[PDB]
């Protein structure tokens, strides 16, 4: 399913 | 970047994050890394963060391209998802590489050496996503192993609301239900992280409690779509 | 892409705007311009979404840095927005090079040389987004001349609810309100082009109805916002 | 204000 989204700081 | 200085190099990868030009900010914090000093907190948020946008952008990309392959099943097809898989490799391959050279060694503290593990396995788990056959199996273990080893400190040396510990957990759940088909696995890592996390907010100041019960939610979220 | 077939490039840059890969579907495009064959209508929206995309990506990206430079007034924000300036200018010139070599010379056909025109006018008003001085007239001008031979062709030769007149008109309004400082003019035209496609939409189809409005609901958004 | 959008086919 869902990953950590860490794709903004 | 050699020639940049290492704070410049910062402060760009910090403005092409405002940009959202997220391959330039991997390139600034490739140099960063290659300057061979150790990382602060902040700056391995932004090199987790520069190459997450980077690989996810691909990741997708290779999705849709490999679903028109597979309901297709010419050569253009084929050929193009060959292309971005290559690229995507290879982007895989660069992060791996700063971490073996030197990020890996060089990180005594629990909470960098947790980090940059969890990134060694978040990166071959990516390359496990296209891998077929028995290179696939080699890859596999290698991110089992390096989630394991990063679980084992991180429940030896932090807190189990700890966002790196709690976001280990749920990549490395991700990993049990997507890439080894241990649905079970999954199910019960995310299960006792979030009761484990839940039994220490009392802890936390609001700050922290925001961050960790974001990341709980998340556990949740995967919770309900498996159960 | 010399050693591929254009009809391989075509498809690939089908494949690489539903993966949402422009810059890939841009050099797939400029690859079968290069193959010296005039396009289709297909394949000329082709060309032009792939260059949109990525040209807006930097566009955004240099309006994002312009702002933070002029908040400041190190020489890092002005270093990286000029870098993210030069790439944009060379995308803009390449752009304008597959235009002269040589799309508009071989477009005899109203609707292709007002589609290529068009194309000529945007990317000179992207060039003048980012010039200063006494370059900047000279670009403007040249914005300002392709976007006036287009009118002048679409006037002649296509109805005034076509599509391709249609944006052509909306964007030239756009280059007299936010570059060459008429807004006066901005509103006049599109204003006058609203009202001439509405007294002709009786004579479309309910396809052509659709497409016609949709334009029509951006000229009108614009006169909203301009008065 | 707006152009024409064009980024997709
Ligand atoms: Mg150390
Ligand atoms: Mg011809």
């Amino acid at each position: 399913a869902g990953s950590i989204p860490g794709r903004r700081s | 970047m050699g020639s940049m200085e290492r704070a410049s190099l910062i402060q760009k990868a910090k403005l092409a994050e405002q940009a959202e030009r997220y391959e330039d900010m991997a390139a600034f914090m490739k140099g960063a890394v290659e300057k061979g000093e150790e990382l602060s907190c902040e700056e391995r948020n932004l090199l987790s963060v520069a190459y997450k946008n980077v690989v996810g952008g691909q990741r997708a990309a290779w999705r849709v391209l490999s679903s028109i392959e597979q309901k297709s099943n010419g050569p253009e097809v084929r050929e193009y998802r060959e292309k971005v898989e290559t690229e995507l490799q290879g982007v895989c391959d660069t992060v791996l590489g700063l971490l073996d050279s030197h990020l890996i060694k060089e990180a005594g503290d629990a909470e960098s050496r947790v980090f940059y593990l969890k990134m060694k396995g978040d990166y071959y788990r990516y390359l496990a996503e296209v891998a077929t056959g028995d290179d696939k199996k080699r890859i596999i273990d290698s991110a089992r192993s390096a989630y394991q080893e990063a679980m084992d400190i991180s429940k030896k040396e932090m807190p189990p609301t700890n966002p790196i510990r709690l976001g280990l957990a749920l990549n490395f759940s991700v990993f049990h239900y997507e890439i080894a088909n241990s649905p079970e696995e999954a199910i019960s890592l995310a299960k006792t992280t979030f009761d484990e996390a839940m039994a220490d907010l009392h802890t936390l100041s609001e700050d922290s409690y925001k961050d960790s019960t974001l990341i709980m939610q998340l556990l949740r979220d995967n919770l309900t779509l498996w159960t």
